[PDB]
RNA sequence: GUCUCCGUAGUGUAGCGGUUAUCACGUUCGCCUAACACGCGAAAGGUCCUCGGUUCGAAACCGGGCGGAAACACCA
RNA sequence: GGUGACCACGGGUGACGGGGAAUCAGGGUUCGAUUCCGGAGAGGGAGCCUGAGAAACGGCUACCACAUCCAAGGAAGGCAGCA
RNA sequence: AAUGAGUCCACUUUAAAUCCUUUAACGAGGAUCCAUUGGAGGGCAAGUCUGGUGCCAGCAGCCGCGGUAAUUCCAGCUCCAA
């Protein structure tokens, strides 16, 4: 029959208690300090986490020396360092039981942005990277939730036919130039 | 290309109405001659042989076996120079419900009456169905008609001169008092259950040399019945005015689904756009049109189609709904309406709260007259007061009701078919009148 | 069914063939010829998917029926011909030979041969019997037959057909000590030594083998190819020499393989 | 039956019929939750109150 | 115009088909998509040819402008280009004419022939009268 | 009664004048009243609630979002 | 579309071409209790489904239409 | 003689079997009509021609239940294929 | 100042279209270009606010609320969760 693939997987779990005051305020205070739009973005973090340390937990049950082990153990900590939320250093599967939601979180786009400076806010920075004004190397990313890695960490600058890089400006400013223009000779 | 003309005989019971139409569809090739027999033999048991011609248009076994037609059918056929249908009336007092559907659904008509004496006396008088039919076909919009006389073999001579001269000459004024001219209309003599004088000029009567009819638009004359509809006016088709389309009947078709059946007004309805029915408030897409059995690409104004609908059943749209084009503006429930007037017979006075049935196109609905706003002269709608107490017979009025039952009406002033309408009771049209303000919902 | 099946679908192809998912439905489903659907590499896929010469069946459909394709020195215009283990494809036109055979991830390689070792093929013989007026028979791992063969030849030894002549110039005993191919099952693609035989009656004799390595593994008889004269190959061996290297030691030569291209 | 079903939906007719007051618009998704996450977690208020509900109705 | 370029990767040629095929991309920093005309006669000038045997399709622009991707086809003579190439390329060139029915109403005509057996004058004029 | 077995049952209509909405011969639908088939509340032997009649929703003539089909 | 029957306070129905009423009730009000329970007495409750015709006058005599309850047909 | 408390035999299944899916400490509990493999069926049964392969039904024959046309003498049916 | 959601030329896609991605030109200050669905006694986050009703209407998965000063019904306002 049909050729799809019809292969997919949810990117989030919700909590299995509600209403609970110290769960709430913590993803608030989160949601509030990296300008996620909702608690399914920080829920998506948090079980992204979550499977990262189910699978170095597994590996560490695993013995010593077993080749699957150290494969897939070398591979994690692999990605890990690209992604930035582990130190260069720190290449021991304990490390990455330490690890938090908020190291993930930063390596944000959207926090990124923020953190060179590219955009005055948190929020700012949102709406500056959603109308596609910021670029990683060449090309031009509109999803707030790209996680950066280190090598494509330099690479943040803003777009070339946004009017913060080369020129063209809005629509707004150029409608406020020709309204003047047609107001005065 | 040819053009299509809508065709309604009209006249009374056991007038030959269906067995004269019987012989034209049968000379003109609709059936054959194997079936007309077949009908023949089929009569033959039970006795009614007078009327073999006429179960071609008596469609029902219970019509068949009561020797009289119930509900309006449906024939088509090619004539020399155009593309008719024709419908028939049951013409019967029970039955006026059922003809005026088919008289509103009309482009033209012919009427009927038989020539023996003590028929003739009573079917033009009070309680005389001539009246009320000549009356109700120009109150529905039968802008143009014939007149074809039946049974005059049954007189004394058989196809005789005084006669027909004085029951033309009596149709000729009462058409003269309701409004149409006996110049414009042609007369026929024709003998149905014989079969005479409908394609060739029969030699059993001379004394007929023929009629002459003088329009507006031109002049013809006549010897037959197909020399006459030859040269009816063509009626104009409104297609650029949105789509209109009263329904006619909704059918059960096994292996398409619902298929709403109507004359369509205005517009041209094709298949590849939603359509909306404005008393049920119910949208739909129309998914193929067909006339007579054969598929349309457009639905032109005149054309009685049927048109298929898709994801509905027959329950949600019935009898007597309008459906039009969405695209357009759609026609909707009109919760009131204002309405012109001229009162034609009433025993008592007219007041407020009277409840008679309106019907208009195909709906049939009981209104309740909500009040009576001002009196109004006969001719050139000439004010005389305000504010109305009773009214009687002969007079013109300005009344706003509320049909009891959702029905959906247009103006006249907008949708000239939609706005005429009539008022029924007690057996006789009590008033007839238009459209004027309509208030949506 | 009532009858033979003459459909493939596409993910109940060979996992070999290296088929995606969502191309279409269906598979090539080669037809029949010398070498089972299994372990078969059809024309379409390997002039489409390994080559690149065609974009789609259409094409290589023209390809075959202008008769360039040559497989075993016939011209063959079967869309979807089984080619099969270690069979010669060879194009004239733009004057390149191939040999089928498998890699070290148990895999039909595009490997590239001249034309003098083109000229000849290593059979396996699969089964020798008499026939009428008392003549030897030999029939070969593909469904190649000959006649007259050298009494000396047993069953399941590799023999040398030079093509356009169909006979045996020279052939090698399975002895242990002597060059081998996996050619089914998990240690598909593996070059090996023959070190060991056990035998089993009523069932399958297994084989053990070690590589140059000196990683050993073991398989069925029924798996095995002769393919040296003790360890010099007959032919010509691709990339990696038949050696079965684990992940570890294949990250790690990813990585010095991008380190020295960048 | 033994006839209790006449005053169904008494209450609600007799309910004064009080319409909505016109508000401005509220935000909704990230403005919505930056504002409810500036309301609640950064602000220093000197009155005692022992850390009183949202919906204080004093 | 300006600022055009076409850039060619994974070039081959084949003799098979008689032709040289390669992916190619053009840089539009701030046009649309370039006219598959237009790499037309830009390729050929690239390979000293005509931009008639060129033959291009499959475009798509990566997103935000710029660069966009498309497959690129040469051959070395016309009458082979029509000889082994979709004919839907052709049409597109003009090249080849799709004047013809549609599928259901071929499928009637096919379906009306086999109720007349034989009679050759009586199977040519099945589908003369259902138009 | 329900169309299909024919069965008779009672059910609940839930909000303040919905039963005014509710006339004889109206073709309702029934859904469970909480609990699996056991009587919930003050309600002695009621286990079904009308959720739509005539196939528009019981909340929405509640609400007043659209109206009965006259 | 045709036919058959029914339609009076909210249910259960007397009813006369010259009067629509009572009854088990149903509701309200006094009637005792913090709340009741039981219990005593009055009031309202009708275009007689609607609209009309006959008549000096009709709910009922008749003509329609409406709603419900029964059947018969209705295939562009 | 053969099979049975190591559950035969009989009955029920809202039972096509499996690869698999949901849930998720571990162990498990439910769901798999459903695109891959295998089986079965073409309204219910039954019997056959042809052919390498069918007890085929977009083949035939007969009966049963439905059901189409008819000039009433006959003739033609099988959407659990796509719509 | 910046942008889309929409109008919409062209390119592209495609068997031919469509959609996406490009790209002209319009396109935002109640930016009226309007976010809803369920709740605010407890479980369980959120009002001992105000007006009606008065063991009635109704709510209430469970405890329970309502018999004239209802944190629970019908509403307004304000809050809560997604
Ligand atoms: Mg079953
Ligand atoms: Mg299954
Ligand atoms: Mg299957
Ligand atoms: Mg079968
Ligand atoms: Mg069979
Ligand atoms: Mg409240």
């Amino acid at each position: 029959p049909v050729a799809r693939s019809w292969v997919c997987r949810k990117t989030y779990v919700t909590p299995r208690r509600p209403f609970e005051k110290s769960r709430l305020d913590q993803e608030l205070k989160l949601i509030g300090e990296y300008g996620l739009r909702n608690k399914r973005e920080v829920w998506r973090v948090k079980f992204t986490l979550a499977k990262i340390r189910k699978a170095a937990r597994e590996l560490l049950t695993l013995d010593e020396k077993d080749p699957r082990r150290l494969f897939e153990g070398n591979a994690l900590l692999r990605r890990l360092v690209r992604i930035g939320v582990l130190d260069e250093g720190k290449m021991k599967l304990d490390y990455i039981l330490g690890l938090k939601i908020e190291d993930f979180l930063e390596r944000r786009l959207q926090t990124q942005v923020f953190k060179l400076g590219l955009a005055k806010s948190i929020h700012h920075a949102r709406v500056l990277i959603r109308q596609r004004h910021i670029r990683v190397r060449k090309q031009v990313v509109n999803i707030p939730s790209f996680i950066v890695r280190l090598d494509s960490q330099k690479h943040i600058d803003f777009s070339l036919r946004s009017p913060y890089g080369g020129g063209r400006p809005g629509r707004v400013k150029r409608k406020n130039a020709k309204k003047g223009q047609g107001g005065a000779g | 290309e040819k053009t299509h003309i809508n065709i309604v005989v009209i006249g009374h019971v056991d007038s030959g109405k269906s067995t004269t139409t019987g012989h034209l569809i049968y000379k003109c090739g609709g059936i054959d001659k194997r079936t007309i027999e077949k009908f023949e033999k089929e009569a033959a048991e039970m006795g009614k042989g007078s009327f073999k011609y006429a179960w071609v248009l008596d469609k029902l076994k219970a019509e068949r076996e009561r020797g009289i037609t119930i509900d309006i059918s449906l024939w088509k056929f090619e004539t020399s120079k155009y593309y008719v249908t024709i419908i028939d009336a049951p013409g019967h007092r029970d039955f006026i419900k059922n003809m005026i559907t088919g008289t509103s659904q009309a482009d033209c008509a012919v009427l009927i009456v038989a020539a023996g004496v003590g028929e003739f006396e009573a079917g033009i008088s009070k309680n005389g169905q001539t009246r009320e039919h000549a009356l109700l076909a120009y109150t529905l919009g039968v802008k143009q008609l014939i007149v074809g006389v039946n049974k005059m073999d049954s007189t004394e001579p058989p196809y005789s001169q005084k006669r027909y001269e004085e029951i033309v000459k009596e149709v000729s004024t009462y058409i003269k008092k309701i409004g149409y001219n006996p110049d414009t209309v042609a007369f026929v003599p024709i003998s149905g259950w014989n079969g005479d004088n409908m394609l060739e000029p029969s030699a059993n009567m001379p004394w007929f040399k023929g009629w002459k009819v003088t329009r507006k638009d031109g002049n013809a004359s006549g010897t037959t019945l197909l020399e006459a509809l030859d040269c009816i006016l063509p009626p104009t088709r409104p297609t650029d005015k949105p789509l209109r389309l009263p329904l006619q009947d909704v059918y059960k078709i096994g292996g398409i689904g619902t298929v709403p059946v109507g004359r369509v007004e205005t517009g041209v309805l094709k298949p590849g756009m939603v359509v909306t029915f404005a008393p049920v408030n119910v949208t739909t897409e129309v998914k193929s049109v067909e006339m007579h059995h054969e598929a349309l690409s457009e639905a032109l104004p005149g054309d009685n189609v049927g048109f298929n609908v898709k994801n509905v059943s027959v329950k949600d749209v019935r009898r007597g709904n309008v459906a039009g084009d969405s695209k357009n503006d759609p026609p909707m429930e009109a919760a009131g309406f204002t309405a012109q007037v001229i009162i034609l017979n009433h025993p008592g006075q007219i007041s407020a709260g009277y409840a008679p049935v309106l019907d208009c196109h195909t709906a049939h609905i009981a209104c309740k007259f909500a009040e009576l706003k001002e009196k109004i002269d006969r001719r050139s709608g000439k004010k005389l007061e305000d504010g109305p107490k009773f009214l009687k017979s002969g007079d013109a009025a300005i009344v706003d009701m509320v049909p009891g039952k959702p029905m959906c009406v247009e103006s006249f002033s907008d949708y000239p078919p939609l706005g005429r309408f009539a008022v029924r009771d007690m057996r006789q049209t009590v008033a007839v009148g238009v459209i004027k303000a309509v208030d949506k919902k | 069914a009532r009858g033979p099946k003459k459909h493939l679908k596409r993910v109940a192809a060979p996992k070999h063939w290296m088929l995606d998912k969502l191309t279409g439905v269906f598979a090539p489903r080669p037809s029949t010829g010398p070498h089972k659907l299994r372990e078969c590499l059809p024309l379409i896929i390997f002039l489409r998917n390994r080559l690149k010469y065609a974009l789609t069946g259409d094409e290589v459909k023209k390809i075959c029926m202008q008769r360039f394709i040559k497989i075993d020195g016939k011209v063959r215009t079967d869309i979807t011909y089984p080619a099969g283990f270690m069979d010669v494809i060879s194009i004239d036109k733009t004057g390149e030979n191939f040999r089928l055979i498998y890699d070290t991830k148990g895999r039909f390689a595009v490997h590239r041969i001249t034309p003098e070792e083109a000229k000849y093929k290593l059979c396996k013989v699969r089964k020798i019997f008499v026939g009428t007026k008392g003549i030897p028979h030999l029939v070969t791992h593909d469904a190649r037959t000959i006649r007259y063969p050298d009494p000396l030849i047993k069953v399941n030894d590799t023999i040398q057909i030079d093509l356009e002549t169909g006979k045996i110039t020279d052939f090698i005993k399975f002895d242990t000590g002597n060059l081998c191919m996996v050619t089914g099952g998990a240690n598909l693609g593996r070059i090996g030594v023959i070190t060991n035989r056990e035998r089993h009656p009523g069932s399958f004799d297994v084989v053990h083998v070690k590589d140059a390595n000196g990683n050993s593994f073991a398989t069925r008889l029924s798996n095995i190819f002769v393919i040296g004269k003790g360890n010099k190959p007959w032919i010509s061996l691709p990339r990696g020499k038949g050696i079965r290297l684990t992940i570890a030691e294949e990250r790690d030569k990813r990585l010095a393989a991008k380190q020295s291209s960048g | 039956v033994h006839g209790s079903l006449a005053r169904a939906g008494k209450v609600r007719g007799q309910t004064p019929k009080v319409a909505k007051q016109e508000k401005k618009k509220k935000k909704t998704g990230r403005a919505k939750r930056r504002m409810q996450y500036n309301r609640r977690f950064v602000n220093v208020v000197p009155t005692f109150g022992k850390k009183k509900g949202p919906n204080a109705n004093s | 115009n300006d600022t055009v370029t076409i850039r060619t990767r994974k070039f081959m040629t084949n003799r098979l088909l008689q032709r040289k095929q390669m992916v190619i991309d053009v840089l539009h920093p701030g046009k649309a998509t370039v006219p598959k005309t237009e790499i037309r006669e830009k390729l050929a000038k690239m390979y000293k040819t005509t931009p008639d045997v060129i033959f291009v399709f499959g475009f798509r622009t990566h997103f935000g402008g710029g660069k966009t991707t498309g497959f690129g086809m040469i051959y070395d003579s016309l009458d082979y280009a029509k000889k082994n190439e979709p004919k839907h390329r052709l049409a597109r060139h003009g090249l080849y004419e799709k004047k013809k029915t549609s599928r259901k109403q071929r499928k009637e005509r096919k379906n009306r022939m086999k109720k007349v057996r034989g009679t050759a004058k009586a199977n040519v004029g099945a589908g003369k009268k259902p138009k | 009664q329900l169309i299909k077995n024919g069965k008779k049952i009672t059910a609940f209509v839930p909000n303040d004048g919905c039963l005014n909405f509710i006339e004889e011969n109206d073709e309702v639908l029934v859904a469970g009243f909480g609990r699996k088939g056991h009587a919930v509340g003050d309600i002695p032997g009621v286990r079904f609630k009308v959720v739509k009649v005539a196939n528009v929703s019981l909340l929405a003539l509640y609400k007043g979002k659209k109206e009965r089909p006259r």
